[PDB]
């Protein structure tokens, strides 16, 4: 007799509660879904394949090791699926876990998403709710962000890359999408600085709101950051399908071509 | 240097700068530990480096650094130094500093508490001296308290009269009287000066010596009584009533002179019954007529240049004397060896009053160590910086010869081949002088440089065989350059076509004149024709090293490139001096000649930002005339309010800048006539 | 000019405090060949310092950053400036060498509403597709993505150094205080801890992320040497037409 089925059975069933039930209802609370019925409303119905389910983060400082602090997936949920029949990778960042602050596995795994997005040429698209870089992590947090970024660089003009931000994002989280080919924002709901308003209060001492400095409409209409802005999840959602439709999968491929009426 | 001999296993040295590595050096060399105390800033100096450990005693002020006892007590009892070494200046010469040290174990390496406060002041000195048969320069004993005394004692001394404050130090309190109204006037705000500087206010009123010679008589003493001179030095060349350059010998002298003034100073140190090392000063006039003038109980700042004479070591001396040996050296044992003579390479700049200290961080120090007879004390290194806090005194460079004028030759070598990048020094002021006519010559006094030039340092006023020689080295150098720039490496996709130029024919501006000239290479020599006079100038050509070594028409010649721009300007340090010049093609100029002279408007009638501040407000408006004192705008900056002063009469014409506003240095604010 | 002379004189030109500020022009002047550097744009976005320079007689790109303007903070005009300088400099086969003294980016509702996230990422993308040899020295603070934008070791960089004055660290210690140790209020000997543990090289040289800590004396000639081996540096990219910065 071996314990090996539930220890799987348990680690599945944290994994889809993520950091836990009270916070997946304050997430709500705010009018806000988790990240896994994000990519359920973005994809194909029955296609999603994840990857990296039972990744876990490699911290040892300041009691982070503790099983308390141990989260399998590790504030991200990264995988492949399909828009109308085409093919598409997808990640979206869990602020349920540490805030959907960046670690080690946290980046690890984006990046093996983006490597195999480019090695058989699909769009990837990212959905972005993130406090920014995990402190306790240290420079390894760092060296995630730049890893992503070289890839971002790296895959600029290959296969297109597609930003969606539905929640705040701080510090070195804003740098991705800025690198991607378009960003779109959620109103009311997500944040772009790289400041937050108290440092900005500390250091300038000018008093401004979150809304104010980094909010939706200030990067659509005074910024120039954003592309475009929509009311709430489930329209920018059903926007994000339907723009992804008009793009080709690779710069290999012709532009698509569809009946016509 | 024998190391049989016992002596003390450790010793602290309660100083900065040259003298703590001097020290340090002598200790090394008798195999002695070293303890060096310094301050926060000098924790990477030359002497706590080249000491086996250090102490940090305080912040970068020298009050409390430096001169605070509690912390170099401190740093004694931590480390159990044996013996401390004030070197000069500082606690070299405090009488509490002796006294504290007495109340423990350690030994101060130096003179007597008695002795020191017996020279401490100048009244009581100038009295033991007369008691002890040593001629004085003539004057009034006691303290004036009040301007009628002085007048009085000036009739019946003789109008030239030499106002002076007791106690004194660095050549400040000391004035010059030649009438009552100015004996009086002097008396009164050398009161105020003593009250401000030193407190003291005991004024000395003496009979001032015309066109006197600083003479020194370096003497040693042992606590058994044996007291030795050790010849004699010249420090007639001073400014601010400090000394820059110093002699072994003094021409000016003879062998019977010389023992005379030896025999007096060593029955003043009997006297005092002084057992360390010391000087007796006097001024010597034309005549040949010494009078005593103070004795530093301490060692000499210039004392490395007897030491080239007698071949002996005073530190040496002065740390077996402490220990309580005897001298191993008699009177007849001390000789004349040689030459010597010691320059100040201070980081001052000499077109200002002789000397204004200067503040920076030297990007490059190189000493002319490989030279023949040359000796370099500094406690300076590549990266030091020039502080506010310290004496900003660079190095003391010292060369020995045969005689006098291989070690003048030597000297002007040396300060040719030292290269100081990062400061403004003295090192064209030196050579001026040690290559002056009357120094050669050897009539000097302590109003040389007064004299030598009344309307301040000049610089070199080079000949027309020097200007050629100049010109040809800038020419051939900026050829140089030019034929450097066309060394690429092959191609093989595009070769290279090299210009095939024989003559360049140049205008070059030095000054306000214009010379033509036309140079020609012939691998490593070129050929150049200033306005008609052919020279030949030849060297390696070497464009990145800090010294260049040409050879014009045979003479050996020392350069040194401090700078050089595209449009022809160059900086050249020639005979010491630094030149600047403009190199420009023949078509170049002529095509110049065209160009418009540049009026800069922003010099006057703009308040252009003086430095880069915040300003709480504007006390000026357009159209108000500003006058002289009538501060602009209030402006704070390094933490301080900059409400500058006009200066100057204009009327506002327009204001740029507003109450509370932060404007960086370089930006106009208010516009005015 | 001999490739291998030593430069004493930068031995002490970084503070030991933080507070007070250096030119980055004297170590740029100090390292390259003569003492002579060509700088581009000297007058404008002065936080950054662009140029053209030679070492050991091949032409080389200079970038760093300048603590005696705003504290060496990155904005909208220092990116630009860099940016297109960096880029210029790759596409001619012409190598970049980096002085990082960068504390992070300039905040302000100014430099939001100005886009600096577009001219951060102009600079960040600038440095990371930088196919020709890319060596960078740390001199002090290297905070926050800012030490990724400024030609990081995990951009492609071919050789990093830090001097024994470099701090590398996510940011400066109190915010990392701060945010870690929010519920302990005992942040006495917590700061003390997290400085003595976190604020000096350490951490980046036991990861590998810079290649080594070495004396700022010998800064030149380790350059020189790096750029003798990196001169035959091929790498493949996948293809495309053209890629898409973020102007
Ligand atoms: C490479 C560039 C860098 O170094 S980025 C450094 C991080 N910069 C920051 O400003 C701190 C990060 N946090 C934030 O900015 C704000 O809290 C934002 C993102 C706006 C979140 O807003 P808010 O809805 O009020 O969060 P919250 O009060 O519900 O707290 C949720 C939990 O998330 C956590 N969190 C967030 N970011 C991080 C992070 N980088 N590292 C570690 N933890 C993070 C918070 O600690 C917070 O914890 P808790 O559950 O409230 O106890
Ligand atoms: N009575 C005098 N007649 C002529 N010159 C004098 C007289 N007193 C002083 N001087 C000049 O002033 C210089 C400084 O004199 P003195 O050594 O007494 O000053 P000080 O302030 O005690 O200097 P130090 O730094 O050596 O302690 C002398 O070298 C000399 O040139
Ligand atoms: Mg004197």
């Amino acid at each position: 007799a071996t314990s090996v089925n539930e220890r799987i059975e348990n680690k599945r069933r944290t994994a889809l509660l993520g950091g836990g039930q009270r916070r997946i209802d304050a997430q709500h609370k705010r009018g806000k879904l988790t990240a896994r019925e994000r990519i359920s409303l973005l994809l194909d119905p029955g296609s999603f394949v994840e990857s990296d389910m039972f990744v876990e983060h490699r911290c040892a400082d300041f009691g982070m090791a503790a099983d308390k602090n141990k989260f399998p997936g590790d504030s991200v949920v990264t995988g492949r699926g399909r828009i109308n029949g085409r093919l598409v990778y997808v990640f979206s960042q869990d602020f349920t876990v540490f805030g959907g602050s960046l670690s080690g596995a946290h980046a690890q795994k984006i990046c093996k998403i983006m490597d195999q997005a480019i090695t058989v040429g699909a769009p990837v698209i990212g959905l972005n709710d993130s406090g920014g870089a995990r402190i306790q992590e240290g420079v390894e947090s760092l060296a995630g962000y730049a890893d992503i970024f070289l890839r971002n660089v790296t895959a600029s003009g290959v296969i297109p890359q597609i930003s969606l931000i539905m929640g705040p994002c701080a510090g070195g989280a804003v740098y991705s999408p800025a690198l991607t080919d378009f960003t779109f924002m959620v109103k009311d709901t997500s944040y772009l600085f790289i400041t937050g308003p108290d440092v900005v209060k500390s250091v300038t001492n000018e008093d401004v709101t979150q809304e104010e400095l980094g909010g939706a409409k200030t990067h659509t209409t005074m910024s120039g950051v954003a592309h475009r802005a929509f009311e709430n999840d489930v329209d920018a959602l059903c926007n994000l399908r339907d723009f992804f439709n008009y793009l080709p999968l690779s710069s290999q491929d012709p532009a698509p071509v569809r009946e016509c009426h | 240097y024998d190391p049989n001999e016992k002596t003390f296993d450790k010793i602290l040295v309660a100083n900065r700068g040259e003298i703590a590595c001097r020290v340090i050096r002598t200790c090394k060399k008798m195999g002695i530990k070293t303890v060096a105390i310094h301050s926060d800033v000098d924790a990477s100096s030359v002497h706590v480096k080249m000491a086996d450990e250090a102490v940090c005693v305080g912040p970068a002020p020298t009050s409390k650094s430096y001169l605070n006892m509690d912390a170099i007590m401190e740093a004694i009892k931590k480390t159990r130094a044996q013996a401390v070494h004030p070197g000069y200046g500082f606690l070299s010469e405090n009488k509490e500093f002796a006294r504290c040290l007495a109340a423990e174990d350690v030994v101060f390496i130096g003179p007597d508490t008695h002795a020191i406060q017996a020279m401490g002041d100048k009244i009581e000195s100038k009295l033991l001296a007369k008691k002890a048969e040593v001629n004085t320069i003539p004057g009034f004993d006691g303290v004036v308290k009040d301007a009628e005394e002085a007048v009085r004692i000036a009739r019946e001394i003789g109008y030239p009269v030499m106002i002076k404050a007791s106690a004194g130090g660095g050549g400040k309190g000391m004035r010059i009287a030649w009438d009552d109204e100015e004996t009086r006037d002097g008396f009164r705000l050398s009161s105020q000066e003593a009250a401000s500087s030193f407190g003291d206010d005991r004024l000395l009123i003496e009979k001032f010596i015309d066109n006197p010679r600083h003479i020194e008589i370096q003497v040693l003493g042992d606590k058994h009584g044996n007291a030795l001179w050790l010849n004699e030095r010249e420090c007639s060349i001073q400014r601010r009533n400090q000394k820059v350059v110093e002699e072994a010998p003094s021409i000016f002298l003879d062998a019977e002179t010389r023992r005379a003034m030896g025999e007096q100073a060593v029955a003043l140190a009997r006297a005092v019954k002084y057992s360390s090392a010391g000087t007796v000063e006097f001024l010597v006039d034309s005549k040949k007529n010494f009078y005593f003038l103070e004795m530093n109980t301490r060692l000499q700042v210039e004392h490395p240049v007897t030491e080239c004479i007698t071949g002996l070591d005073l530190v040496q001396e002065m740390i077996r004397v402490a220990k309580g040996y005897p001298l191993r050296h008699k009177q007849a044992d001390i000789r004349i060896n040689g030459w010597a003579v010691e320059c100040r390479v201070y980081a001052e700049d000499p077109y200002k009053s002789f000397g204004l200290p200067s503040i920076g961080r030297l990007s490059q120090y190189q000493e002319p160590l490989h030279l023949p007879g040359v000796r370099v004390d500094s406690g300076i290194q590549p990266g030091s910086d020039i502080s506010i806090y310290y004496d900003p005194m660079i190095s003391k460079l010292i060369t020995y010869g045969s005689d006098r004028t291989e070690a003048l030759k030597r000297m002007a070598d040396a300060l040719d081949n030292y290269v100081i990048r990062g400061v403004t020094h003295n090192i064209a002021l030196l050579r001026e002088v040690i290559i002056n006519s009357r120094f050669v010559k050897g009539d000097i006094s302590t109003k040389f440089l007064s004299d030598v030039y009344p309307d301040g340092f000049k610089g070199h006023m080079l000949t027309k065989s020097e200007k050629n020689q100049l010109l040809a080295i800038a020419s051939s150098l900026f050829v140089a350059f030019q034929l450097r720039a066309q060394h690429f490496q092959e191609n093989s996709r595009m070769p290279v076509i090299k210009p095939d130029i024989a003559n360049w024919e140049l205008s070059v501006k030095l000054h306000d004149k214009v010379h033509t000239v036309v140079a020609s290479n012939n691998g490593s020599v070129f050929s150049v024709e200033v306005d008609g006079s052919k020279l030949n100038v030849t060297s390696t050509w070497n464009l990145a090293s800090p010294l260049l070594s040409v050879s014009v028409d045979g003479t050996q010649r020392t350069v040194q490139c401090l700078s050089r721009e595209a449009g022809g300007n160059m900086s050249i340090q020639f005979l010491g001096t630094v030149y600047k010049v403009n190199i420009l093609t023949r078509l170049a100029a002529e095509l110049n000649k065209f160009m418009l002279e540049k009026v800069t408007e922003d010099t006057s009638s703009v308040l252009r930002s003086p430095m880069p501040g915040v300003v709480v407000a504007v006390s000026v408006k357009p159209g108000d005339a500003v006058a002289e004192g009538q501060e602009i705008c209030v402006i704070e900056a390094m933490k301080d309010q900059n409400s500058m002063t006009a200066g100057k009469t204009g009327t506002v014409k327009s204001v740029h800048c507003q109450a509370g506003d932060t404007v960086g240095e370089g930006d106009l604010l208010v516009e005015l006539e | 000019d001999p490739s291998d002379r030593l430069v004493p004189e930068l031995d002490t030109i970084v503070p030991l405090e933080s507070t007070k500020a250096y030119n980055m022009v004297d170590i740029i002047h100090s390292v390259v060949d003569e003492r002579e550097f060509f700088e581009i744009m000297p007058n404008y976005a002065k936080n950054i310092i662009v140029g053209f320079a030679r070492m050991n007689g091949r032409t080389v790109g200079i970038v760093g950053n300048q603590p005696k303007v705003a504290s060496g903070c990155l904005d909208i005009n220092s990116s630009v400036k860099g940016a297109r300088f960096v880029r210029f400099c790759d596409a001619f086969n012409i190598p970049l060498i980096t002085f990082v003294d960068v504390p992070g980016f300039l905040p302000g509702t100014a430099q939001e509403y100005g886009g600096i996230i577009r001219h951060g990422a102009k600079l960040l993308y600038a440095f990371a597709e930088a196919t020709v040899p890319k060596v960078t020295v740390i001199t002090r603070k290297a905070y926050g993505g800012a030490y990724d934008v400024m030609s990081s070791k995990h951009l492609c960089g071919d050789t990093n150094y830090a001097w024994p004055t470099a701090e590398i660290a996510v940011m400066g210690a109190k915010g990392a205080v701060e945010i870690i140790f929010k519920g302990h209020e005992n942040v006495e000997a917590a700061q003390a801890e997290y400085i003595e543990k976190f604020a000096n090289p350490f951490p980046a040289a036991v990861r590998g992320f810079v290649d080594d800590i070495i004396q700022p004396s010998s800064t030149r000639a380790r350059i020189c040497c790096d750029l003798d081996v990196l001169a035959s540096k091929k790498v493949q990219r996948p293809w495309r037409k053209h890629a898409n910065i973020p102007l």
